[PDB]
């Protein structure tokens, strides 16, 4: 029985298994048998779209929709309930011109993959129209729920008879629809685009979810418009979702699941509590240096916080060391988890400003270096004062001990990083090996990996990268209005006025990043600030490499900086103890980040050496 | 917002360039394209450039005598063009097309394009 709640979730691990065998096979088979088996390639970016849309019908299932709270915090008991009932109204009237803009992309094609001679292209766009339809009946069901726990004022039948009269409206009389245009009674012009980002951000601050906001705004341009754009956008969209490395998301993010679950981090430990500890201050030199394997076992930051935690807390504890001192360091871990591959926020990136993920993570490694270096200075600048205890000796025989028995795992970082610097590997594929290495060796070497693990660890990456399908595809709307409307001048008349240097624009742009950051959350900001800042950044003629690198940059500050950010609240979850213990221990590893960020942002040389030199 | 060069007529065989010029972008995500429109119309292509291997695609309707050329380092791309026959044509784009597997042309013209050119040969 209890499979019948989930079955298209299920369908959508047997898809993704499909993604993973397809692949494996893939990428040996091409150096092997010396010729390309062409048809897997593209077959799996076919397969993508469904995985990537089944994910979005779960983050809407379960309300795990990215938003902005902080109204919540200072709204009365009455003034939610409208509110709530409002928004989510407005939600229930973007999947239908969603489905409708569905409808009226599907006959509107008749496109093959002439790649391969053609066969069924329209399965693409059909699957939008399909799992929107399950997405209508997972969402009403949905806020049935919401009424029953009286967030808002309206029952099911409401939305259901909304339902009716609008496909009914269509199916008979559409000319009362055409009277729903403002354009009876305006004057806008260029003065359009002004509006239509003042209701944007009203309708985002609202507390409207994430993409459902966005598609909002995107609609809401229509008004404005006498013209095309219900074509144009309309094709753009669940096409767009089609992208190839997007595809190493989900693996990358199974990588993160598999790893940590293996328990594999307490053996990483052992290794640096033998190679790193016998020097003094060696909790700090092992959180640190560590901390480079862990952000390559990990894939996010979270997962860093998650999984170390309990090791780096318990070290501490037993050396009699400062919970506070703590908090700082491994606050300071995660953010070297965003510097590595695997990384989330970085290839979310990747995807926005359409540029590739090789030229990318061999730069975000020169950070790698910066950060964790001078993290590991003003672990000796504090401590050499501080006057903490001195840490035991060492030997061969049990470090190297630890090392044969560690050794197996320890390829997995060395792995992911190692094929695309020796450039033997593209960044799809190095996902892809890193998943088939971490399953094959937990198998044998390891044991606790059980035969249910890969569909369990699956769901939940399928999972996460629905909610990144949804805002992928709502940004690339985004990308109507502003390529259309050219934003970028008038937003430089401002600027260009006066706009003298890059420098001036990159610390400009970075305090208002970080400005933001204090008050929107990392994983709904990044997709909020790079649509349009990444255009005007590249009308200032910024290099989209190096902007790429220090807006993720802005975004780990973001996440470790009062009051948004969540991952001290993840650190105080973990720490037992009060965000006042968090806040002091914080305070002074900020200084080498933001020195780090200031000596790349006025020295573009740094980030240009690396690349440059191996790539160009 | 990108910029192009080339184009001209033809004196009483000869052939045309014309060419996408980077100008401001970045010009170099693995693919690139161009395009042509008629009267009435702006459904209408060539097919896909690689930027590695000197792989080059076209449209069977195209197949023939138009030709293809690229340096990524000074970031310049340039179409010549050998047929001189009236259904060639129209007013002329160079597209930014990136990151969209599928096809030779839908618009899957995601970051950009030049605001269109105008070439013409006719009888005497």
């Amino acid at each position: 029985m209890k499979y019948i709640n989930k079955l298209e979730e299920w369908l959508g691990g047997a898809l993704f298994i499909a993604i993973f065998g397809i692949l494996i096979a893939q990428i040996l088979s091409r150096q092997v048998f010396h010729s390309p088996l062409i048809w897997s390639e593209e077959l799996a970016k076919l397969l993508f779209v469904y995985v990537g849309m089944l994910g979005i019908s779960v983050a809407v299932r379960k309300q795990e929709h990215v938003f902005i709270d902080f109204l919540t915090n200072l709204m009365p008991e009455k003034i939610r309930k409208f509110t709530n009932t409002f928004v989510q109204l407005l939600v229930f009237i973007c999947i239908f011109l969603f489905i409708h803009f569905g409808i009226r992309t599907f006959n509107g094609a008749s496109f093959p993959i002439d790649a391969l001679g053609g066969i069924s292209e329209k399965w693409i766009f059909a699957a939008l129209p399909v799992v929107a339809i399950l997405m209508m009946f997972r969402f009403i069901q949905a806020q049935t729920l919401n009424f029953k726990t009286g967030k808002s004022y309206l029952p099911a039948t409401f939305f259901i008879i909304s339902a009716v009269i609008l496909f009914a409206i269509l199916f008979f009389a559409p000319d009362w629809f055409k009277v729903l245009r403002i354009s009876n009674y305006i004057k806008l012009g260029s003065s359009s685009v002004y509006v239509a980002l003042l209701v944007w951000l009203i309708i985002m601050f609202i507390g409207v979810p994430v993409g459902w906001s966005l598609f909002i705004a995107t609609l809401l341009y229509f008004s404005m418009t006498r013209w095309n754009v219900v074509n144009a956008a309309t094709e753009k969209l669940v096409y767009s979702l089609d992208s190839f490395p997007l595809l190493a998301v989900p693996f990358y993010i199974l990588t993160g699941i598999l790893m940590n679950t293996g328990g594999i981090t307490e053996r990483i430990f052992n290794f640096a509590k033998a190679l790193l500890g016998h020097y003094t201050g060696g909790m700090g030199h092992v959180n640190i240096g560590a901390s480079l394997l862990f952000s390559g076992m990990s894939g996010s930051a979270l997962a860093d916080a998650g999984g170390l935690g309990q090791l780096e807390i318990k070290a501490m504890r037993d050396a009699g060391y400062d919970d506070d001192i703590c908090g700082g360091i491994t606050a300071a871990s995660c953010i070297i988890g965003p510097l590595v591959p695997p990384s989330i926020a970085m290839i979310i990136y990747g995807v926005i400003a359409n540029e590739s993920i090789a030229k990318l993570f061999i730069a975000g490694f020169i950070p790698g270096v910066l950060i964790t270096l001078a993290l590991m200075a003003m672990n000796y600048r504090i401590a050499k004062k501080r006057g903490y205890p001195r840490t035991p000796k060492a030997t061969r025989e049990q470090l190297c001990s630890s090392f044969k028995q560690s050794f197996w795992a320890i390829l997995t970082p060395l792995l992911i990083i190692g094929g695309i610097f020796s450039g033997l590997f593209s960044p799809t594929e190095s996902a892809i090996v890193a998943a088939a290495y971490s399953v094959i060796i937990g198998k044998f070497v390891y044991k606790e990996l059980t035969l249910k693990s890969l569909f369990n660890s699956c769901i939940e990456a399928m999972a996460i990268t629905g909610v990144v399908a949804l805002m992928i595809m709502t940004v690339t709307f985004f990308g109507d209005m502003i390529a259309r409307e050219q934003v970028a001048m008038r937003v430089a008349d401002v600027f260009v006025a006066v706009a003298d240097s890059p420098l001036t624009v990159l610390i400009m742009i970075n305090a208002l990043l970080l400005f933001l950051g204090m008050f929107i959350d990392a994983l709904a900001l990044q997709f909020l600030v790079l649509p349009m800042l990444i255009p005007i950044a590249m009308q200032f003629n910024i290099d989209l490499i190096f902007f790429g690198v220090m807006t993720t940059l802005n975004m780990m500050v973001g996440i470790l900086t009062p009051p948004m950010g969540m991952a001290l609240f993840v650190v105080a979850r973990v720490g037992n103890m009060s965000v006042s213990t968090v806040t002091k221990g914080v305070l002074p590893f900020l200084i080498p980040v933001f020195v780090t960020l200031v000596l790349i942002t006025i020295f573009p040389q740094i980030i240009t050496f690396v690349p440059n030199l191996l790539i160009p | 917002q990108l910029v192009e060069s080339g184009g001209g007529l033809v004196q009483t065989y000869g052939s045309l360039r014309l060419s996408c010029t980077a100008s401001r972008v970045t010009l170099d995500y693995h693919d690139i394209g161009w395009f042509r429109q008629a009267p009435g119309k702006e459904r209408e292509g060539v097919s896909y450039i690689s930027s590695s291997g000197g792989s080059t695609n076209y449209a069977d309707s195209v197949k023939g005598r138009f030709t293809i050329s690229r340096d990524n380092a000074k970031n310049t791309v340039y179409l010549q063009m050998n047929s001189l026959k009236p259904e060639d044509t129209a007013v002329y784009y160079c597209a930014r097309s990136s990151a969209y597997g599928s096809s030779w042309l839908n618009p899957s013209r995601y970051d950009y394009w030049g605001q269109g050119t105008q070439v013409t040969v006719s009888s005497g």
